[PDB]
RNA sequence: UCUUUACCGACCGUUGUUAUCAGAAAUUCACGGAGUUCGGCCUAGGUCGGACUCCGAUGGGAACGGCAACGGUUGUUCCGUUUGACUUGUCG
RNA sequence: AGAAGCGGAUUUAGCUCAGUUGGGAGAGCGCCAGACUGAAGAUCUGGAGGUCCUGUGUUCGAUCCACAGAAUUCGCAUUU
């Protein structure tokens, strides 16, 4: 199973309006993604710290799973993932995380200076940390930080599509996955591909050789792509949905079932997941001792 | 003689859950003994040859509706459950049920890290802290059932009273909780690094 | 200076219909010959009051009778007034309970008269517990028990869930 | 005297505490009668420990309850005493009731009637 | 928290705290009932005082119990080093 | 991207920070709304907004007390 969790949507403010487009551009690059080979897609959108965020409920999410990517699920059998990058700079203004966090799946952030980069890692309850690998570094990251950011949770995140946009931001890509390696001790790398078209789409057997000559081996970087990949998918997919890692509304089937897999079968109105009578107290004993299953 | 098992509760209910185990092994004993498979046979004989033997064994036919009735109507009644569904507010809903005691509760051992433990059913006896009670039924085992919390997701229905067009079904994990009631009536669940769930992922 | 908090305690969701007293009707019909009975025992002897008739009128002796030591008189029949005032309620919340753990068929019959303060102030304390096994007394004890005095459970006899029930009591705090 | 104010909106933490006290004590006193009718003590350590895990919550949420609940349930050990050992009165005192463990419950009933409880008064309680 | 071949055991003292309500009472204040013993008036044994023991609905609660701080240990407190080798300078 | 080893200080709303017999969870700024103005700022009023770093245990009850696991950050005759 292969996760590619840093797909972004065509918005970065509230006020524009996304085109048809670069929804059916959108479209042709999940059938690229559907077409050769991947399991799960979470896509990503942009928000920086400082707008003027609505107070809604129903319009914070600008996606729309259930009535465009519904009828393509159908033609894919895949599934799509929503998340929230924050674009952090400056302790000045903020928001009520509360809301941004519970609307979304996954929350993610993005620092640009000294202080947010530790309150992010200390306060501020995210799933994955991204940086700017198209400019420059905020800081260099100390090694028992990131360290204990990894005990804590939160992952780093390599953005693999990154160095495709340009000539010169590949210098300033390497520069950073290096030092990101480096101060990350190869244990919170999940990489991803932040492509905008399906034209910059690439195979598992070329993103493992750009992890090689990157410097991190070849069974780690798969087993980030196995282990640490769907991990933090089902980390920010538990504490969302349902409490803080307590008492999920995922029915847990045989083998068709789950929180992560079976997302169409819950019902993502409020929490609940309609389930037939399968439980009877009556006549059911062991599970090898039954009949009519 | 009995006031010193009574002395401490928890003691007591030790010795009590032993002595289910013990009885539950003589039984299978005597009834490989009887070498007649029906269980409805096997208590009348037991009634018949062994007065004393039969008097520690447990009685699931008259635990099922003396629990499950009283479970789903506590359920109904807290997390206000009506014929009215579109009402429904599942975060308040879910900090009921991080609020509410699973002592009584039907539960299914759906996932585990151990392939043994999964399609077991049953009813809450006692909650311990990290590992967790239940009773089933075999063909004629009625052994108490000691199952680990640490690595097992566990799953409990909620009908409606609806017959077959509508329920509901919630999924506990007991590797997250591993606490007492006494403290879960007061607790406030946070995050963990949520690092060994990986089985979750793996079956 | 004082104001006055509501503070909301649990109540006992069962107790209310755990002391639902027995539907008693028509019993000025039965007072005048329970109260000439008894008026006629006490007049003669002390002897004689409890040497024809049987009765037991102290709680010590009705919770020893009721233990188990005497099994053979199986039709038993009580007597408690409620709705009255000078009456301890510490045993009136644990008679009708005791009489249900008793193998023996016991009879409670409530007494509902408020101004039926003659029983507790003349005999001893207002109850009255006694047998009708070969008596004259049950050829009509018999006869209207039957009618209206019927004594049956039906709190325990079915299953049931019981709805919640969380009261308020009222407190006064100075500052 | 002050300030009469009465408020009916109830919190909702509150009711589900109180309602998780209540259905503990539910469960415990119905396996205490089902098992009580039938035969004789099979697993009465069982119930006893609800009652306690009861009590526990009682010292969380710093709930109070009606003496009836208190009276009931033990002091020391904890269990009901729906099927207590011997209840005496008049034995040079006011009142004993024995239980099985030797924790006792006494009344103080021979001083004088018409003595009611805070809870039990005409005016001081509200239901529901 | 404690004890260690204890052929006898030994939870140190003081101070403050356990908020509101409840209850007679939140620290062996006091109050109410029963029993015993002693003394005075007194002698069908009535009453009064002192001492002990037991119980009294409430609350986690009456348990010299839990928490925090301080010491009588062979008087307390303060001050100084017992720590260097090469190079340079002064003095004998 | 200038380690290593040593002492001190410290983590509470988006932010900067109080605070604590141990029994209520806050102030300023910011956001929204009211008030006000032709409009806006300022002033003023109200609401929304919490993982009191996490965990154990003590207690009847933890931001507080004890322990464990993380760390934040200063200083080392410095402005690299
Ligand atoms: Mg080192
Ligand atoms: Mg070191
Ligand atoms: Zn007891």
């Amino acid at each position: 199973m292969l996760v590619d969790l840093n797909v972004p949507w065509p918005q970065n403010s509230y006020a524009d309006k996304v085109t048809s487009q670069a929804v059916n551009n959108l479209i042709k690059t999940l059938s690229t993604l559907h077409m050769l080979g991947y399991t799960h897609i979470a896509i990503n959108f942009t928000v920086n710290h400082s707008e003027k965020f609505p107070n809604d409920v129903k319009l914070l999410n600008p996606i729309d799973i259930k009535r465009r990517f519904g009828e393509l699920m159908d033609r894919t059998g895949l599934k799509l993932y929503s998340r929230i990058t924050l674009i952090i700079d400056d302790p000045s203004k903020g928001q009520s995380l509360s809301k941004i966090s519970q609307a979304f799946d996954i929350v993610a952030a993005l620092p640009i200076s000294e202080k947010g980069l530790t309150l992010s890692t200390t306060n501020l309850d995210i799933d994955l940390l991204t940086f700017q690998y198209g400019s420059r570094l905020p800081t260099f990251l100390k090694h028992k930080s990131i360290c204990s950011c990894v005990n804590r949770g939160v992952k780093l995140e390599i953005v693999y599509g990154y160095a495709l946009r340009d000539v010169q931001a590949r210098r300033q890509f390497v520069s950073n996955v290096r030092s990101v390696i480096r101060s990350s001790r190869s244990r919170g790398i999940v990489i991803g591909s932040g492509a905008m078209s399906p034209l910059e789409c690439r195979n598992i057997l070329g993103v493992t050789s750009l992890i090689k000559n990157l410097g991190l081996p070849s069974d780690r970087c798969s087993k980030a792509m196995g282990d640490l990949a769907s991990l933090v998918l089902l980390n920010g997919r538990l504490r969302n949905k349902s409490h803080k890692q307590t008492i999920v509304t995922g029915g847990g089937s045989g083998n068709g079932d789950d929180v992560v897999n079976d997302v169409q079968g819950i019902d993502d109105v409020q929490t609940i997941k309609v389930v037939k009578r399968s439980m009877d107290a009556e006549q059911l004993g062991h599970a090898s001792k039954r009949h009519k299953p | 003689d009995y006031q010193r098992i009574n002395k401490n509760s928890k003691i007591a209910l030790r010795e009590y859950i032993n002595n289910c185990k013990k009885n539950t092994k003589k039984c299978l004993k005597l009834a490989y003994e009887n070498k007649i498979t029906d269980k409805e046979d096997l208590l009348h004989y037991i009634e018949e040859k062994h007065p004393t033997i039969y008097e520690s064994l447990p009685q699931y036919v008259d635990f099922v509706p003396m629990y499950k009735e009283l479970w789903i109507n506590y359920i109904k009644e807290l997390l206000n459950i009506t014929k009215n569904l579109k009402t429904f507010n599942g975060s308040l809903a879910l900090l009921k049920l991080s609020m509410a005691d699973y002592n009584g509760a039907l539960l299914r051992v759906t996932k585990s890290k151990n392939k043994t433990l999964i399609g077991l059913q049953g009813i809450v006896i006692w909650d311990s802290q990290k590992f967790f009670i239940m009773i089933v039924k075999g063909n004629i085992i009625d052994e108490i059932k000691c199952i680990p919390k640490k690595g097992t997701v566990f799953q409990f229905e909620i009908p409606i009273s609806d017959d077959d067009d509508s329920a509901l079904r919630y999924s506990i994990l007991g590797d997250r909780f591993k606490y007492r009631s006494v403290d879960r009536a007061g607790r406030k669940f946070k995050s963990r690094r949520c690092d060994d769930m990986l089985y979750y992922i793996q079956n | 200076k004082r104001r006055q908090v509501y503070k909301p305690v649990l109540d006992n969701p069962f107790t209310n219909e755990a002391h639902m007293w027995p539907r008693v009707h028509d019993q000025p019909l039965i007072w005048q010959l329970l109260q000439s009975s008894i008026i006629n025992k006490l007049i003669h002897i002390q002897s004689k009051e409890n040497y024809p008739w049987e009765l037991y009128t102290d709680f010590n002796e009705i919770v020893q009778y009721l233990s188990g030591a005497h099994g053979n008189s199986d039709p038993v029949c009580l007597f408690v007034c409620n709705k009255d005032p000078d009456v301890p309620l510490v045993l009136l919340q644990q008679i009708p309970l005791l009489c249900y753990m008793a193998p023996m068929t016991v009879k409670l019959v409530q007494l509902p008269k408020s101004a039926m303060d003659t029983f507790k102030s003349v005999s001893k304390y207002g109850m009255l517990l006694l047998r009708c096994d070969d008596r004259v007394d049950k050829k009509f004890v018999s006869q209207i028990q039957k009618n209206v005095d019927l004594l049956q459970f039906p709190w325990l006899n079915a299953i049931k869930y019981r709805p919640t029930s969380v009261k308020l009591l009222k407190t006064t705090v100075p500052i | 005297n002050g300030t009469l104010l009465v408020p009916p909106p109830r919190t909702i933490a509150n009711q589900d505490h109180f309602h998780r006290l209540n259905y503990l004590y539910q469960i415990s006193a119905y396996q205490t009668r089902a098992r009580q009718k039938a035969r004789t003590d099979a697993h009465t350590p069982l119930a006893r420990n609800y009652i306690k895990s009861m009590d526990l919550i009682s010292k969380k949420t710093k709930t109070s309850l009606l003496p009836t609940i208190k009276r009931t349930i033990c002091k020391k050990c904890h269990r009901l005493l729906w099927t207590p050992k011997k209840l005496e009165i008049t034995s040079d005192g006011a009142l004993s009731v024995m239980c099985g463990c030797g924790t006792v419950k006494r009344f103080n009933i021979g001083a004088d009637p018409n003595y009611r409880t805070y809870s039990e008064r005409e005016g001081n309680l509200l239901n529901s």
